[PDB]
């Protein structure tokens, strides 16, 4: 019930992409995409999402989960989400 | 909200200042009124058997071994 | 043509159903070494065509994947306690936000 | 228990192994004895009770 | 609808092994004698007259 | 003395309930326990001075029902089968209030639930102690009142309100036949006590004229009063509501689901057991209906993936055993096992409850991986309970299914070896998925997720000392009680159970046994031992996950959705009832058709008869 | 937000008094006469045959010669 | 010396009294109403006192002239069965002014008039051994009831609601009327103690039989003509609506008991089937209407009917056992079924919808009012420990020793039971709380609180120990039962 705040996951949201061997963890971004910025594939785009859910228990909804295709988007919503 | 509804039963979290001091009443309050219950009991409670070995209730109890006989009920 | 409303639709179908099948497979997959052979097979499959162009060929193609995945389903799939249909959903919720309760309701004069 | 890059586990207390292992040793002792005394009742062999 | 054609098989299963039972007979298999009692039977302590 | 064991627990709930505001959540919490333990401690020494001292105690406070012929009173029958029972309920029943209190202390309406408890405890203690059918019957209700009230603990849980609902009906339409029966049995005899059937209940032998053909009347009243037991015991007939059942708090679930509500419809042949006995066709279509339920729970646990829903189907096999037990006139085993079950079955609740609440109330088995080192304690506690569940050879389980199974290998009737070998078969299911259970959790690579792993507190020190009693308990009591009440005619039952001349098989039970079927029950756990190990720990590339084309997956959904149950009788009865409740007795028999009489009926007919009269 | 009483929203307003007269409905119709005819003249029939039968064959057994009724 | 008379002149007194008070007055109008109601009441309790529950003949009568040659006249009188009525009647008007307290200066003197005009009137009815006066009082209740429908309804369709009540009741009334006038000329008078010892024609009472059931089967809610009571029950003011099923349908029901049994030996025998597979499918089919059904009040009006039909099985099913059950059954509904419309009544009076679908999660609120409708709700799903559990139970017995077939079509009931009230119960005070709808709500004050306190005694104290209404009226339930045999 700690309801830990935007300094604890600006680290924990950007490891699940630095961790991402496609992307080189060189200039991976907190406020960055992966369409062109990053160079991801479009299908590995929900797999993010899959790996920081294994991390924060939380699911979205499937009518936005692929809305996010920041990673500002993912980390803002992991902040708004309560139970995160 | 909550603390306007009574909550007869007690709150969510209700937690009374002197919660031990009715707490020592409501046990208090049980064997004051459960002695009654046991006074009543002790008319009662007929076993016409007699158990090979000595129990420790024949201070309060007397209706065991009398009741034997079937013809004059 | 000329028209990406079609094509999105297709992006995100094709999001959607990998991460249905992503789910499905973690939930079959009870044991994990298992898992990770089985996303990757999963994954290439997705990959087997990569390349649809015309609009013809690939109306078939999305409800041969739909019929082939709803074939196996897991009866019984991961869903969060707290989320919409887990264990724990409405376990002790926030209470409402604007309710007021009167005290003095039917006194007289 | 050591902190690690997510499981930061905390090890059980003292009264939560010890008293467990020492309970466990118990059944396991306990198996053998019913194995030995009263064991050779039910294996087909050496019916006790005067047999 | 499906779910009572599976419904039928997996009652028949109970039943059609309950009739297996029936075709070993196991009842007259028995490696020993019906039990029997002094006094017919303990006519006495059972009912019947005195 | 003997009003205090049933009283005080209604005393205690009473003033709990009456003034939860008075005390705080932690004053229940230590006084309606405290109650509870002192009618635990009465209950134990009654148990001395009456199942030692072998002397029932009888007793009667006023007439219920003082009409002509027809003496309904407040007594109770201290007798010694009761008194074991009164044993099973009060331990168990204290050590969950023990339990709960850690559990409760972060649920908010904490009273509220000691004072469910406590009206469960003296319910089921007023059914215990009763002696007559109605006066058995509200404590029959009263169970069923209180597992609606504690599994409706969350009223605001969506889920838990069908769940509850549900049961009511289901509870209900069961019971049913147990409350035909009050009235069947008094319409031969003209009494509704106990003591006054029990001294003659093998005179009548007429017929009678049911609803559609002359029937016997002996066993017909027995018929109903199993079908009556069937409601309370999750049997073939209508078990719906069990496997739904664990969806409200976690320490009323050790207590209704596995320790003492399942303990009602097997006690209900138990009590009567002179005049089942004079009923042979009943006796039959129990059996059956006992092996068919063990054997459709056995094979139902094993493909569910959650704590508390597998062992509820593991708790419905052990009733369907129980029933067969009570089928066989074999009521010995009946009782043992119970006994039994109480213990090894509620401790594994309690285990079940403790590493679900220390790992942020999860109850999974696809998600959660291992975390055995991280705790010894309570999986030591659940060890030991499964070792006991499958019967390992010279523990406490084992005196009870190794004889129960040869029970049901001597008797050669047509029930006895088709059960026998359903129990057989159904040995070889429970010892694999109590083996999955201990398997898919604390022995596998931890699946779960990074944040609940370092957010763990083990058991606390409350909560564990009823574990540590349990373990105490379920280790010796098998022992201490194979002798003592199993033993070839022991002297302490009296008129407690009678068992006929005819259908008594016991001796020959275990001197003619062969050997090589007394001992295969082990055969049967360690073949699911080795196969649950091979398929869950290393050979799980193939055996685990099969993406077939056609007939695997539907054999996966069959016994997920436990034979369609859920689907085929709702959708052909109650759907079927709701939809002509409305569209075949609000449309054509009086909203209508015959409200032709009412408004618009006959209003408009003297608008024109009336009308065209004046010119 | 003063208001004690519910908002009376009007979607509901017609569920609630509609199926408060459905006279207009169930006047003359197919399916209306196959349920009334099963339900309310069958049904009645069949358990009434099945009391009588009942009181027959109890008296039967005792003997007695069954009354007309 | 406290006779019969007193009991019904105190009401009268009490009307003739606010008559001419002036409405400014609204202080003093209900005061002496209520100390007016509680002087019936306990009036009708002493009576218990006096009861001397041992003669076979009746208690305490009055004889007043009402024809030239005394052909005719009122005769009053209780045996052992209308007393607990005219106790219980005594019992819920009083109640009626207490919820109906706050709101009275709407309603005026004249609410208070009806109310007292309709006490007085229904204790004129059960003790009232004449048969023909027995009628003039059992349809005089048309006027009070007509006048609380209409002029004090709810809603603005009352008008329709209130022509049904009244000419469904006056059809079956002349009906009976008919009967009444063969019976005279036949017998020469309709005095009850001479009237139970006239031999009739076997043909004659087939006939007079079916006469009197054109009514009794109306006030009692039949298959045939059930519609009424919803209608008519929905549409009436809470403090009027509470003796529809209170005293108002216990009268064709208990007529049964008085001038149906006793009346017609030979030819309740030839129509015992009828009766069974009429009540038999009524209670099926009223019990799976209840279940589709969305009004708060037409659910526990269905209830009631279902309540009706049983304890009509159990009434002509004749047994020792079974009457008495049924009358205890017949007590317990007229308690219950009052504490459940008051209990949905006080929802009304504060948010005014009478919609299962507004009303949701009422537990997290109101927790008293919650706990009051859960016990009530009980007392109505048929629980052992309560009132009703002693009522129904007689009445299967009584069927079954009889007839195998009806008794499991009765308990079929009481199966059923569990379907509706449970139902409501979980969906109107153990939902979700909805903010949108219920935006504000109290809990119950001093009134209402202390409205289901009698309620809640007599409950507990008839379902735990029915001794006492049983030990009364043991004599006249035998008498009954044994009437024109001799074996
Ligand atoms: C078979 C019938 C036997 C007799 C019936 C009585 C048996 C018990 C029936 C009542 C049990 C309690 C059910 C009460 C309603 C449950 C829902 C509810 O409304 O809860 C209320 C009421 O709470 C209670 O449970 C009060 C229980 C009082 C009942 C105690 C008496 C039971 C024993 C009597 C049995 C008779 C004894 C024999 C008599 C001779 C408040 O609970 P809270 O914790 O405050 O939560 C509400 C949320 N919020 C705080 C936000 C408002
Ligand atoms: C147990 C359940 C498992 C389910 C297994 C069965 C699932 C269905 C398998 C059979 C059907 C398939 O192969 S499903 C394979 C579906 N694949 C596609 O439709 C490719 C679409 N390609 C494009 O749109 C563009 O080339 C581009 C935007 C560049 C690509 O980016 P994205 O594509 O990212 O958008």
């Amino acid at each position: 019930d700690d309801h830990l705040s935007r300094e604890a996951v600006v680290d924990r949201v950007l490891d699940v992409v630095k961790s991402f061997p496609k992307v080189d963890p060189s200039k991976v971004t907190p406020e960055v995409h992966f369409q062109n910025d990053l160079g991801l594939d479009s299908l590995d785009t929900v797999e993010i999402v899959m790996a920081i859910e294994e991390e924060f228990k939380l699911e979205i909804p499937d009518k936005e989960a692929d809305k996010i295709d920041s990673c500002s988007l993912a980390i803002e919503y992991v902040y708004n989400h309560p139970m995160s | 909200f909550r603390a306007k509804v009574w909550s007869m039963t007690g709150g969510p979290n209700c937690r009374p200042k002197h919660w031990r001091r009715n707490t020592a009443i409501a046990m208090f309050g049980v064997f004051l009124v459960c002695i009654p219950i046991a006074k009543l009991s002790a008319k009662l409670e007929q076993r016409p058997h007699m158990p090979v070995r000595p129990i420790p209730s024949q201070i309060w109890c007397k209706n065991f071994g009398t009741k034997d006989d079937y013809e004059k009920e | 043509a000329a028209y990406f409303a079609r094509r999105a639709a297709q992006k995100e179908r094709v999001r959607i159903l990998y991460r249905r099948a992503l789910k499905d497979t973690l939930n079959w997959a009870v044991h994990r070494h298992i898992f990770y052979r089985d996303a990757s097979d999963l994954r290439e499959k997705f990959n087997v065509n990569q390349d649809v162009e015309d609009v013809d060929r690939i109306d078939k193609l999305i409800a041969h994947g739909e019929a082939e995945y709803n074939k196996w389903r897991h009866p019984d799939p991961y869903i969060v306690p707290w989320a919409p249909g887990g264990s724990k959903f409405c376990r002790n919720p926030t209470p409402p936000a604007g309710i007021e309760i009167v005290y003095n309701y039917g006194l007289e004069d | 228990g050591i902190t690690y890059k997510g499981v930061t586990v905390h090890t059980p207390k003292t009264w939560h192994t010890v008293t467990g292992k020492g309970l466990c040793a118990v059944m396991w002792f306990w198996i053998l004895y019913r194995a030995k005394q009263d064991g050779p009742v039910v294996m087909g062999w050496r019916h006790p009770w005067d047999g | 609808y499906e779910a009572l054609a599976w419904l039928s098989g997996g009652l028949g299963f109970f039943v059609g092994l309950g009739l297996l039972a029936v075709l070993n007979d196991k009842a007259s298999k028995v490696p020993f004698t019906p039990r029997v009692y002094p006094y017919d039977n303990l006519r006495v302590e059972l009912g019947g007259e005195p | 003395m003997y009003l205090l064991i049933v009283f005080l627990p209604l005393l205690g709930s009473s003033v709990a309930g009456f003034f939860g505001r008075f005390l705080g959540s932690e004053g229940s919490a230590i006084m309606t326990t405290t109650c509870v333990s002192f009618s635990s401690i009465l209950s134990l020494i009654a148990f001395y001075e009456v199942a030692l001292g072998a002397s029932a105690c009888y007793l009667r406070i006023a007439p219920w029902i003082s009409s002509e012929m027809f003496d309904a009173s407040w007594g109770f029958l201290f007798d010694s089968l009761t008194v074991v029972m009164l044993i099973v309920v009060t331990f168990i029943s204290s050590l969950v209030h023990l339990y709960s209190i850690s559990y409760m202390s972060e649920d908010p309406h904490s009273p509220r639930f000691m004072c469910y408890l406590s009206i469960f405890t003296f319910f089921m203690l007023m059914l215990v102690t009763g002696d007559n059918f109605l006066q058995l019957f509200l404590g029959w209700e009263g169970v069923g009142l209180a597992s609606y009230l504690l599994i409706h603990f969350w009223f605001t849980r969506l889920q838990a309100d069908k769940a509850a609902i549900k049961a009511m009906l289901v509870n209900r339409v069961g019971d049913f036949g147990l409350a035909l029966g009050i009235l069947g049995c008094f319409t031969l005899f003209q009494t509704v006590d106990f003591s006054t059937i029990f001294a003659c209940a093998s005179v009548p032998r007429n017929s009678w004229i049911f609803c559609n053909m002359r029937l016997n009347a002996i066993s017909l009243i027995c018929i109903l009063l199993f079908i009556g037991a069937v409601g309370k015991s999750a049997q073939i007939g209508l078990h719906t509501w069990l496997p739904d059942a664990m969806e409200g708090p976690t320490p009323v679930s050790a207590l209704i689901h596995a320790a003492t509500m399942v303990t009602a419809g097997v006690f209900m042949i138990a009590r009567c057991s002179p005049l089942f006995e004079y009923s042979p066709t009943a006796l039959i279509v129990i059996t059956f209906a006992g092996a068919m339920t063990s054997f459709l729970a056995a094979t139902t646990g094993i493909l569910q993936n959650d704590l508390k829903r597998v062992i509820a189907y593991s708790t419905c096999s052990q009733l369907g055993y129980m029933i067969f037990a009570c089928g066989i006139s074999n009521y010995s085993v009946s009782v043992f096992h119970l006994m039994n079950h109480a213990f090894f079955k509620a401790l594994l609740f309690l285990s079940a409850g403790s590493v679900i609440h220390a790992m942020s109330d999860e109850q999974d088995m696809r998600k959660m991986g291992g975390l055995a080192s991280s705790f010894p304690l309570t999986y030591a506690m659940m060890l030991i309970g499964s070792l006991s569940l499958i019967g390992f050879p010279f523990l406490t389980g084992f005196y009870s299914k190794d004889v129960i199974l040869e029970l049901a290998y001597t008797k050669y009737t047509i029930s006895g070896n088709f059960a026998f070998w359903l129990g057989s078969v159904s040995v070889l299911f429970t010892s694999y998925y109590s083996f999955r259970l201990l398997f898919l959790t604390f022995l596998v690579p931890t699946n779960s997720f990074g944040r609940d792993i370092s957010r763990c507190h083990d058991a606390p020190i409350p909560m564990a000392i009823p574990l540590i009693l349990l373990a105490l308990g379920s280790l010796f009591v098998g022992y201490l009680a194979k002798d003592m009440m199993i033993g070839l005619g022991t002297n302490f039952w009296a008129n407690s159970l009678l068992v006929l001349p005819k259908n008594e098989i016991l001796a020959e039970s275990e001197f003619a046994a062969p050997t090589i079927i007394k001992l295969i029950p082990i055969l049967f756990s360690t073949l699911g031992a080795f196969v649950a190990y091979n398929v869950n720990l290393v050979a799980d590339q193939f055996q685990r996950a099969f993406q077939t084309s056609t007939f695997c997956n539907r054999l996966y959904s069959f016994f997920n959705k436990r034979w369609f149950f859920d689907q085929v009788l709702n959708d052909f009865l109650v759907r079927s009832f709701l939809r002509f409740g409305y569209e075949v007795s609000f449309e054509a028999l009086d909203k209508g058709a015959i409200e032709i009489l009412g408004p618009y009926g006959i209003s408009y007919t003297f608008r024109r008869l009336a009308e065209r009269i004046s010119q | 937000g003063g208001g004690m009483e519910t908002n009376k929203n009007k979607f509901i307003e017609d569920w609630g008094s509609a199926r408060e007269n459905l006279e207009h409905n169930f006047r003359w119709t197919r399916r209306n006469f196959a349920l009334i005819g099963i339900f309310g003249i069958a049904l009645p029939i069949i358990v009434y045959k099945g009391i009588v039968k009942d009181f027959h064959m109890q008296d039967e057994d005792a003997g007695r010669p069954h009354r007309k009724f | 010396y406290f006779n019969l008379s007193g009991l019904i002149l105190c009401p009268v007194l009490g009307s003739i009294i606010l008559l001419f008070i002036p409405n400014s007055r609204i202080r003093l109008i209900r005061l002496i109403g209520l100390c007016a109601s509680l002087i019936t009441f306990l009036y009708s309790l002493v009576l218990w006192i006096q009861f001397d529950s041992s003669t076979a003949k009746f208690q305490f009568v009055e004889s007043l002239r009402w024809l030239p040659y005394e052909n005719i006249n009122f005769y009053l009188g209780i045996d052992g069965i209308s007393l607990f009525f005219v106790i219980l009647t005594t019992f819920l008007i009083p109640i009626c002014i207490l919820v109906g307290w706050s709101g009275m200066r709407s309603y005026g003197k004249e609410y208070i008039i009806a109310f007292l005009i309709c006490e007085f009137l229904m204790i004129a009815v059960f003790c009232m051994l004449d048969l023909l006066l027995f009628y003039v009082f059992f349809e005089s209740v048309l006027i009070p009831m007509f006048i609380i429908i209409g002029v004090w309804g709810s809603r603005q369709r009352k008008i329709k609601a209130a022509y049904q009540f009244f000419l469904y009741t006056l059809l079956g009334s002349l009906f009976m009327l008919l009967a009444i006038l063969l019976i005279l000329f036949q017998t020469g008078t309709t005095d009850l103690q001479i009237l139970l010892t006239t031999e009739f024609s076997e043909r004659r009472q087939i006939f007079l039989w079916i006469a009197f059931f054109a009514s009794f089967a109306v006030k009692v809610p039949m298959v045939p003509v059930h519609i009424w009571l919803p209608e008519a029950h929905v549409e009436a003011p809470t403090a009027g609506s509470v003796i529809l099923a209170g005293i108002l349908l216990k009268f064709g029901t208990y007529g049964f008991l008085r001038f149906s049994i006793p009346m017609f030996p030979e030819a309740t025998l030839c129509f015992t089937p009828f009766i069974y597979t009429l009540s038999a499918i009524a209670i099926i089919y009223t019990s799976l209407t209840t279940l589709r059904q969305i009004d708060l009040k037409k659910i526990i009006a269905y209830s009631s009917v279902a309540h009706m039909n049983l304890v009509t099985i159990g009434m002509f099913s004749l047994n020792i056992q079974g009457i008495g059950g049924s009358i205890l059954l017949m007590l317990s509904h007229g308690l219950v079924s009052s504490a459940l419309f008051l209990c949905v009544g006080v929802l009304y009076d504060r948010h005014k919808t009478r919609l299962v679908r507004y009303y949701g999660g009422l537990v997290s609120t109101m927790p008293n009012f919650s706990t009051i409708f859960f016990f009530f709700t009980l007392a109505n799903m048929s629980l052992p420990g309560t009132s009703s559990f002693i009522g129904e139970f007689l009445i299967l017995v009584g069927a079954f020793q009889r007839n195998s077939l009806v008794a499991t079509l009765a308990a079929l009931g009481m199966i059923l039971g569990a379907a509706y009230s449970l139902w409501l119960y979980n969906r109107v005070v153990s939902g979700n709380l909805k903010p949108d709808f219920l935006h504000k709500f109290s809990d119950l004050n001093g009134r209402e609180v202390f409205i289901f306190i009698p309620f809640l005694v007599g409950l507990v104290w008839m379902g735990v120990y029915p001794k006492v209404f049983l030990d009364c009226m043991h004599t006249s339930v035998s008498n009954l039962v044994q009437h024109g045999k001799f074996h």
